[PDB]
């Protein structure tokens, strides 16, 4: 799969809380994290299903 | 955590929280029927919840406003966070009373040293926070970013680290002597040595703000 699936997720510089998904390598699954608004990176998505699509294998 | 303490219940009814399902942004109101917050928490879709302590319980002096217009700054950077502000209009007046009120905008750009007042609920966001920071002086702020400090920057916090503001906050306001000086924009990481809280300086922003609520 993409490398980027297996980046931790990022949150970024911004003091947003804005709740993202991220490919969990290490669970082999979607997972939610705290995204801060800016400058996100690609292990960072709207939605459980965009999160699998890309990232499922 | 943040370093703070909980705020006394509302000591600071200038405070608003950005919601869209959930709270992601603070805010401040201005005048009955604006407020700015920064350009970095846009969403299509916003309601502005006033006269809040606890946001996750119902208190009973909270006012739920939707918004009706949102206006970033023209010239905001996301990728450098430059010009960091934008202004919400809402659906309609909010009432002012002793727990929502308005906080006045600067009269002129306080000197690094004045100490300021931090609030928001990022902590699980509960109760609303409270931070006592001064504004430190231009050359701190650019060493501890190096070329990534813009002069409608400021920063504010200990150089030691410890306390700080941290996502939740962002959007939210750094009062000085009675004045909104900043908004709660960026940092690396939260309450790190070396790495104090970014704040966009609104003392810049003035007549852009008066401009735009006059023509809107
Ligand atoms: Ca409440």
């Amino acid at each position: 799969r993409p490398d980027f699936c297996l980046e931790p997720p990022y949150t970024g510089p911004c003091k947003a809380r804005i709740i993202r998904y991220f490919y969990n390598a290490k669970a082999g699954l979607c997972q939610t994290f705290v995204y801060g608004g800016c400058r996100a990176k690609r292990n960072n998505f709207k939605s459980a299903e965009d999160c699998m699509r890309t990232c499922g294998g | 955590d943040k370093g703070g303490y909980t705020c006394q219940e509302n000591s600071v009814p200038y405070q608003v929280s950005l919601n869209s399902g959930y709270h992601f942004c603070g805010g401040s109101l201005i005048n009955d029927q604006w407020v700015v917050s920064a350009a970095h928490c846009y969403k299509s879709r916003i309601q502005v919840r006033l006269g809040e302590h606890n946001i996750n319980v119902l208190e009973g002096n909270e006012q739920f406003v939707n918004a009706a217009k949102i206006i970033k700054h023209p010239n905001f950077d996301r990728k450098t966070l430059n010009n960091d502000i934008m202004l919400i209009k809402l659906s309609s007046p909010v009432k002012l009373n002793a727990r929502v009120a308005t906080v006045a905008l600067p009269s002129s750009c306080a000197p690094a040293g004045t100490q300021c007042l931090i609030s928001g609920w990022g902590n699980e966001p509960d109760l609303l926070k409270c931070l006592d920071a001064p504004l430190l002086p231009q050359a701190d702020c650019e060493a501890s970013y190096p070329g990534k400090i813009t002069d409608n920057m400021v920063c504010v916090g200990f150089l030691e680290g410890g306390k700080d503001s941290c996502q939740g906050d962002s959007g939210g306001p750094v009062v000085c002597n009675g004045e909104l000086q900043g908004i709660v924009s960026w940092g690396y990481g939260c309450a790190l040595p070396d790495n104090p809280g970014v704040y966009t300086k609104v003392c810049n922003y003035v007549d852009w703000i008066q401009d735009t609520i006059a023509a809107n």
